[PDB]
């Protein structure tokens, strides 16, 4: 699997795959914290 | 009232953006925590300046965690500003 | 410095403009120079070529326009005050229901259906003297099929649905503010003309070409300054300005045209426009009378 | 269909619509390729098969010229392909460097295109872009500032030369260039107009592109009184690397 | 890949930010910080909008919608599932617009020409932040920005024209339209004559500048210009863009809400010119 | 190579990768854990 | 069944995988999320 | 001559691919017999 | 049959075909989904 | 000769022929299980 | 009729053919399916 | 003209008739079961 | 260290401080928006 | 690569772990405050 470094250079994808990883994470958390039973701020709707 | 009262954060983040202003060692260390440290220093000066006059009623009032906050929210905002600008005579000396 | 206005602007000898085929006739010889045209553009105002089919235009046009503007004057009993007061509230309206496709009364409609004539044979002048102007000098004849597309959105407006709805008083007045009010009263009698498709792609194009030329014209004048304003020599010899374009658009967006092709672009969404417009205005009435229940019976 | 039916002439309309418009941005993006292609395959690809992508090239397409000649578009010989640059990194998308001066090389926003060695000849076979000593019965219009005499100066400050005649483009009257004797070696450079601020700043017309000793370098003319369109690239090319290489130590 | 003849335009320097970093392409495209974040930011919110829809009731494209919040809230953040997504929306939509532009700058950089293209782009920004963000501030609550959906958005223009009396007689609003429509016209005719010049009549070679200014002459009575053609052009997109977004401000912050448009125009036929 | 890595290099960068995803992964099933531990998810066809 | 890889090259086909491979589990999430009777984060009522 | 590599270069890659490919597929097949035990699909043409 | 190959880059050809094929994989899925009968998330009531 | 040479078309056809068929088998194998699943094509009255 | 090969390219004349066909087949399959007595998915109703 | 000799031209010409009645085959098989499951071209009184 | 024979400080610090700024930004517009933390 | 030196990236990475930890110290210690205000993570009732 360390041949994948002779394909793409480190510094870009790491770079890349730090922007994709935070996006996604801001994506799970809006989703959680948009739903009710989740929102670890205000909690349920009741 | 200590809204207006509250420019003790102002004051002491212009001391302390002038101290480190001209405490930055070298060059293109504005651009280094410098400017970014007089950023961030303000809200943490008018909180506490915030907390030691809120229990000391100055406006003739003595304020809860509550009210303090939403009182010292204002100061904070402007100070995230003033701080780098009171900086920025850093890079105007040199 | 950038190219919205000429620093240095030279002047010389009036040009005359390309001799023409053996088919037309000797143009005027006005020739002049305005100093502020020269300032945004070219400083030329002539020589217009006025022959045959231009002098029956304007005076067909100037025929209709006479008998609107006349018809606004009796509707106000010739006071020119009262004209002014209430100009832009003024129309010739057009015929009432009752007649269906008939040829009104003057004060009912035939005044409307003469100016509407007369106007539409001033358009179709107008057509064919862009058509022979360009075809005298040997173009092409794009710019005409660009402006036949405008003359089927009006003639759609004013003839062709009036046409298939039977009468005549579907068209607009000859008025401005009172056009704007049959505008409104045309969208809210049909539905909602949101939920016409036809008009969601005309707006598409019309929103289109005002991108298209904003792109463009700013295109051309961030490469003025390598010679980019030449677009013909551009195309025929590709320089650095029109390489240059293509690359600023590739690599903001993944592709580019030519310096011919982004002309293919604008013509197309251009025309695109009112071509949708008047299928769009050719179904609202005949096929389609309330389009926010299609769009409902759709989406 | 019917009246009660789901299917109505409105959305068959559309439907027709649909298929016109898509066959229409496939004719468009077509045209688009007749300039650039086929695509040159950069590090680590085959570069056995052409890249054209999904609507391939037309077939190459064939202007006729006033006096009989004949153009057919692509202009692959205005290409440039290889130039004096290398890949700053070897994997695909990398920039390049320029290996020598790139204002001689003709690269990045230097570069200029291999355009036909003549002159533009508008409509009565004579070049267009002519210097006004050449075009009688045109002037300046007093209206606005007069450029000649006055000494063009760098963007470092350095006066680079004198300003000696104004090239014209004619049957569209607009200047184009500016004719500079050079400081002190007795030659003669083109300079753009849209590179230069013929306001009279101070005293003179200034040129931030380029300092005042590289007026020396600008690519010259071949000929005194036309300049062919290879000569107008390179000049412009000339001017417009020093956006991006000269930056005169002005800091 | 690159075009027959990008590779030397494709040099290293001219970003803003960043360095050498994302100094670089992905196919076509180039990218740098800002493209990068472009992407960013337009993700974000398309999977904001694709959230909000899964909470809605239909996937049906034309009925998708992003709702602003309620007026109860005022200019203050909603919670997320009562119109803080249409927020949230917004900021990850103006940060796309405003990286999209700087991306533009930086390839302007990189070619040496002019930075046009994305001054003419803000305008387009410029009208959007005014329709979504200076509009409902002036206002007083985010309710006043427009639903993002294809067809909820054609609603919120229809109510809001309709609530005052007919925009059609909002002045700014008819020097826009004439903007629009002129632009459309000049259009037109630029791609017209410059595809005449170049594809003439059968037989005849191609065309030049001349018979160009000949032409334009005599359709609209005198000469511009081939870079007067493209001012002009540049001009009227823009001040179209631009009376658009007066328009919008002078309508619900300067005219009242439930106002008239209409009866607007009758301090010209109340002059004591003709009045009494 | 494509990137212009050796493969000792290649494989000096890989053996760091490994360690920091596995680092990631370790932090992220722990906070997983956490989660659960406050909200449970997956409820029954009838609800929680 | 190698041989794909004298055809395309397997560093762009790789990231092209990936995009299309991340695109489509987004999609099939959201999709389920939308559905009452696969929502998994508030439940079976949406 | 081919479009890119060599039949050494082609084997390579094809067998870290498949073997990343049927780790892939291993990993999917555990997560749908996970998901259909949480919630089947496919119901009856009446309902579940 | 195999001549087809002498006029079309297998490559293009076969992008071509992949697009097309997941295009019209999605359609059909989808259509199938906002039909009430062959609904196979939620059932038949749709 | 618009790119391949003979053998490598025919070496191509082989293995598109023998992959299309075996996405056939799969998509058969596929519409089997799915008419268990759910018939379609009712009778003119419905289901 | 091979001759037909002669006017036109047979890439272009297949590309061509195959993008009609495909999009008359999809035409005649939305044709039917927005029928009541062709509509095979949900039925007459 | 396309670029294409005349024996090219046959060649292409016979596998594309090949083809086209090949398809020509299956949709005619594909009608017959289209009717059998309904029959169009009612009668001027409906089904 | 080992990151920075990689990302070479001079530029991967600044973005870094606005990476940093944008979350803090983040973080108070999603408090504000909840009533429990609105501290206004 | 990035022409940083070794010894260089020590140096650096020095006052930069610093820093970062100082960040930290002020970032738990403003969480020890903000929960002592109002804490989060409620039950699935409220607060
Ligand atoms: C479970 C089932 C079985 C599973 C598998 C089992 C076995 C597993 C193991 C084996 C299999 C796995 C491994 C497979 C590896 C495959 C690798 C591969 O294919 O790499 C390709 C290749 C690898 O790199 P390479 O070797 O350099 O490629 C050389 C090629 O010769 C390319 O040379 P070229 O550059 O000359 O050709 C480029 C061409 C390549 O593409 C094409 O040739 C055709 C592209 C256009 C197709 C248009 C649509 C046609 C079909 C319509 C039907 C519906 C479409 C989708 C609709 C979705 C919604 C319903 O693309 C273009 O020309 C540009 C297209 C621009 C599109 C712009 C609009 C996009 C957005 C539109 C919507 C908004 O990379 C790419 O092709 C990159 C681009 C990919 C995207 C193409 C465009 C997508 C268009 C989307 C639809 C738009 C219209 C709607
Ligand atoms: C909604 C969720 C998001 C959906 C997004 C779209 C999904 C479908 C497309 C997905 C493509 C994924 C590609 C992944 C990477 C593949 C491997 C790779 O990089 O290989 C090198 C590969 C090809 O390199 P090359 O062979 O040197 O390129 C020359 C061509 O082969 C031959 O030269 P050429 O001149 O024939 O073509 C050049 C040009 C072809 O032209 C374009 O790319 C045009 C793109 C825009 C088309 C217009 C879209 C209009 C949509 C209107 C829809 C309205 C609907 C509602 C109406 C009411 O570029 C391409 O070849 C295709 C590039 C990808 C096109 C799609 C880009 C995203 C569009 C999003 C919309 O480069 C790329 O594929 C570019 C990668 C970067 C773009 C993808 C990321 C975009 C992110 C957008 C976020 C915001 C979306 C909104
Ligand atoms: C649908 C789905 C399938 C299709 C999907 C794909 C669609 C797109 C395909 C690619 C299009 C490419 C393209 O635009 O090429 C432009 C390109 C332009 O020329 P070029 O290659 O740049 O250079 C040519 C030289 O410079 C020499 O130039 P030139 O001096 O000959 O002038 C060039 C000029 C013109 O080129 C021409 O070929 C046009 C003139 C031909 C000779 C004169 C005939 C006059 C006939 C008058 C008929 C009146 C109604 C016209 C209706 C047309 C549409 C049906 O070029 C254009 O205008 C561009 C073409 C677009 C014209 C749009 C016209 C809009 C009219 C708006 C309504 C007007 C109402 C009447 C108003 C009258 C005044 C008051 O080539 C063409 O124009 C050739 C194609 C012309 C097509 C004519 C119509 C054919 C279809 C008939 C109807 C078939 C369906 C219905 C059958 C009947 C059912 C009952
Ligand atoms: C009644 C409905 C039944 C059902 C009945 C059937 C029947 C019948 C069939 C399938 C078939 C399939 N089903 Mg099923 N299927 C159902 C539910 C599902 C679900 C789900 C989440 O519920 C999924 C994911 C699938 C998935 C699948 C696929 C494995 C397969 C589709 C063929 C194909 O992939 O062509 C795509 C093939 C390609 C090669 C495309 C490759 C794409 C390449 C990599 C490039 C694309 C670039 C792309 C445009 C880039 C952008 C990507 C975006 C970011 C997304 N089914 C339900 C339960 N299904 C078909 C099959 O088995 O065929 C073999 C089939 O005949
Ligand atoms: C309440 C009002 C309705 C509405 C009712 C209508 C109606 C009715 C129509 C439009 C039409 C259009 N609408 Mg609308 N429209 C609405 C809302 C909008 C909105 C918006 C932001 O909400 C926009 C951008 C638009 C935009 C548009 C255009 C896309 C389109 C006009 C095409 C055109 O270029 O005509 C410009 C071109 C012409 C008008 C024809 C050219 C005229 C001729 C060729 C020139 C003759 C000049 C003459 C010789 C000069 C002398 C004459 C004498 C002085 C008399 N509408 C709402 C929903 N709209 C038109 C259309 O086509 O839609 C299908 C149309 O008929
Ligand atoms: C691609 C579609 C767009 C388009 C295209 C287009 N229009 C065109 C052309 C083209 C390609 C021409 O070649 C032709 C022309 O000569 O342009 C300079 C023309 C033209 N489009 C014109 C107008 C026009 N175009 C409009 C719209 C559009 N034109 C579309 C948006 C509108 C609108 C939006 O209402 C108008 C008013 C004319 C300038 C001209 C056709 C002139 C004509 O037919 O003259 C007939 C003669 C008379 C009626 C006699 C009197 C003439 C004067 C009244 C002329 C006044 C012109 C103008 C100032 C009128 C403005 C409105 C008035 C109410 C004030
Ligand atoms: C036998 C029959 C059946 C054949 C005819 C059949 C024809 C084919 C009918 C076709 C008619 C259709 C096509 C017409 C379409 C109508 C147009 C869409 C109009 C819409 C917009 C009109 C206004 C915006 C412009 C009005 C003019 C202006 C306001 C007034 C000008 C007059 C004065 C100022 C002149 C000052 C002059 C003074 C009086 C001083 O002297
Ligand atoms: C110049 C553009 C092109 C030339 C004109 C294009 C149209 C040419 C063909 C027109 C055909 C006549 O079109 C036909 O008009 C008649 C009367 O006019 C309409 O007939 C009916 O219209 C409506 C129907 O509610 C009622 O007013 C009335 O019952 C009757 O007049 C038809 O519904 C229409 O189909
Ligand atoms: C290190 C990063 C720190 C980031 C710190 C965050 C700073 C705070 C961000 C500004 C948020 C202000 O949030 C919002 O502001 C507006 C603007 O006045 C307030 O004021 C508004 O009140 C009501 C609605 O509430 C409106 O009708 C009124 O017109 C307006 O005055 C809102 O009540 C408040 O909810
Ligand atoms: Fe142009």
């Amino acid at each position: 699997m360390w041949r994948i470094w002779l394909l793409f250079d480190p510094r870009r994808a790491l770079v890349l795959l730090f922007v994709f990883l935070f996006g996604l994470a801001i994506i799970i958390h809006f989703i959680l914290l948009s739903t009710s039973r989740f929102n670890w701020l205000d909690g349920p709707r009741a | 009232l200590l809204l207006v009262l509250t420019a003790i954060a102002f004051v002491a983040t212009a001391v302390v953006a002038r101290v480190l202003a001209a405490s930055a060692p070298e060059g293109k260390l504005y651009c280094q925590a410098a400017g970014a440290a007089s950023m961030v220093v303000g809200p943490f000066i008018t909180l506490v300046a915030a907390f030691v006059l809120g229990k000391a009623g100055i406006g003739g009032e003595v304020l809860d965690a509550t009210a303090m906050l939403r009182v010292a929210a204002l100061p904070a905002f402007g100070t995230l500003f003033v701080g780098p600008v009171v900086f920025w005579f850093f890079r105007r000396q040199r | 410095y950038q190219n919205i206005f000429t620093q240095v602007q030279v002047e010389g000898p009036a040009y005359a403009g390309v001799p023409l085929r053996p088919g037309s006739s000797p143009r005027e010889t006005q020739t002049t120079f305005n100093y502020w045209l020269g300032k945004i553009g070219d400083a030329q105002v002539g020589p217009v070529y006025l022959g045959f089919t231009g002098v029956c235009s304007l005076l067909c046009g100037f025929v209709a326009i006479e008998i609107i503007g006349l018809n606004m004057l009796a509707s106000v009993d010739w006071s020119p005050i009262e004209f002014l007061r209430q100009f832009c509230w003024l129309a010739l309206e057009p015929p009432k229901p009752e007649y269906g496709l008939t040829i009104p009364p003057l004060k009912e409609g035939g005044w409307w259906l003469m100016a509407g004539f007369f106007l539409t044979v001033s358009i179709a002048l107008w057509w064919v003297r862009t058509y022979r102007r360009s075809r005298a000098l040997g173009m092409g004849t794009h710019v005409s099929w660009a402006f036949a597309s405008a003359i089927l959105l009006y003639l759609a407006l004013g003839f062709i649905q009036p046409l298939l709805m039977g009468s005549w008083s579907e068209a607009p007045p000859f008025g401005v503010f009172p056009h704007l009010d049959w505008t409104n009263n045309f969208s809210i009698k049909y539905g909602n003309l949101y939920y016409n498709p036809f008009h969601c792609l005309s707006i598409a194009f019309l929103y289109g070409s005002a991108l298209l030329f904003a792109m463009h014209g700013a295109t051309i004048l961030a490469v003025s300054r390598y010679g980019g304003e030449r677009e013909i020599e551009q195309m025929l010899d590709r320089g650095t300005a029109l390489e240059r374009a293509a690359l600023f658009w590739r690599w903001t967006m993944g592709f580019n045209a030519t310096a011919e092709s982004i002309h293919r672009w604008a013509w197309w969404f251009a025309v695109l426009c009112p071509l949708t417009g008047a299928i769009g205005i050719i179904l609202t009435g005949p096929v389609v009378d309330n389009w926010f229940d299609w769009g409902v019976k759709h989406g | 269909m019917q009246p009660g039916a789901y299917l109505d002439l409105a959305q068959v309309t559309l439907y027709v619509f649909w298929i016109f418009f898509a066959g229409l941005l496939f004719y468009l993006r077509r045209e688009d390729k007749r300039e650039g292609y086929p695509l040159v395959a950069d590090a680590g690809s085959g570069t056995r098969l052409a890249k054209i992508g999904v609507p391939a090239p037309p077939d190459p397409k064939t202007y006729l010229l006033r006096g009989g000649a004949t153009k057919t578009v692509p202009s692959t010989s205005n290409d440039r392909p290889n130039v004096a640059l290398t890949p700053a990194a070897p994997w695909p998308g990398a920039p390049f460097v320029p290996t020598g001066n790139p204002f001689a090389d003709g690269v990045g926003p230097g570069s200029y295109a291999q355009r036909a060695d003549v002159p533009e000849l508008g409509l009565d076979n004579l070049p267009i872009i002519v210097p006004l000593r050449a075009a009688k019965g045109m002037f300046l219009d007093p209206r606005d500032p007069n450029p000649v005499g006055m000494p063009v100066v760098g963007c470092d400050g350095v006066v680079g030369g004198t300003v000696t005649e104004v090239w014209v483009d004619r049957a569209e009257v607009l200047a184009r260039y500016l004719e500079v004797e050079v400081a002190k070696s007795r030659k003669r450079v083109l300079l753009p107009v849209p590179f230069a601020l013929i306001n009279d700043p101070f005293g003179k017309v200034s040129v931030d592109a380029i300092r005042g000793d590289q007026f020396a370098g600008v690519p010259t003319t071949s000929k005194g009184d036309q300049v062919s369109k290879l000569e107008e690239d390179k000049i412009c090319a000339y001017y417009g690397a020093g956006t991006l290489y000269a930056t005169p130590l002005r800091s | 890949a690159m075009l027959s003849f990008e590779k030397k335009y494709r040099v290293r320097g001219g970003t803003l930010i960043g360095g050498d970093l994302f100094d670089f392409w992905v196919g076509p495209f180039y990218v740098g910080i800002f493209g990068v974040m472009t992407v960013f930011f337009a993700l974000i919110g398309i999977a904001l909008i694709a959230w909000n829809t899964a909470l809605g009731p239909t996937w049906n494209l034309w009925q998708i919608s992003v709702n602003p919040p309620d007026a109860k809230y005022g200019l203050g953040f909603a919670p997320l599932a009562e119109g803080g997504i249409w927020q949230w929306v917004s900021i990850c939509a103006t940060g796309a617009f405003v990286t999209w532009a700087l991306r533009e700058v930086e390839i302007c950089r990189k070619l040496g020409i002019g930075f046009h293209v994305p001054f003419a782009f803000s305008f387009a920004i410029f009208a959007y932040v005014t329709l979504v963000v200076i509009r409902p501030v002036l206002m007083g609550s985010w309710s006043y920005g427009f639903p993002y959906g294809i067809f909820t958005h054609l609603d919120w223009v229809s109510n809001t024209g309709y609530s005052y009396g007919q925009f059609h007689y909002n002045p700014a609003h008819m020097i826009a339209i004439t903007f629009f429509f002129t632009t459309c016209l000049a259009l037109a005719l630029h791609g017209g004559l410059v595809l005449s010049a170049l594809n003439p009549d059968r037989g005849e070679p191609v065309k030049s500048p001349e018979h160009e200014n000949t032409v334009f002459r005599d359709l609209v009575g005198y000469s511009i210009g081939t870079i007067g053609i493209h001012r002009l052009g540049l001009f009227l997109a823009l001040s179209a863009v631009f009376f658009s977004a007066v328009c919008m401000i002078i309508s619900g912050p300067v005219l009242a809400e439930g106002g008239s448009w209409p009866d607007w125009w009758n301090w010209w036929r109340n002059l004591p010119i003709w009045n009494p | 190579s494509i990137s212009g890595l050796s493969e000792a290099e290649a494989k000096e960068f890989h053996s760091i990768f490994v360690t920091s995803f596995f680092l990631f992964i370790v932090v992220a099933v722990v906070a997983h854990i956490l989660a659960w531990m406050w909200r449970p998810w997956l409820p029954k066809a009838t609800g929680y």
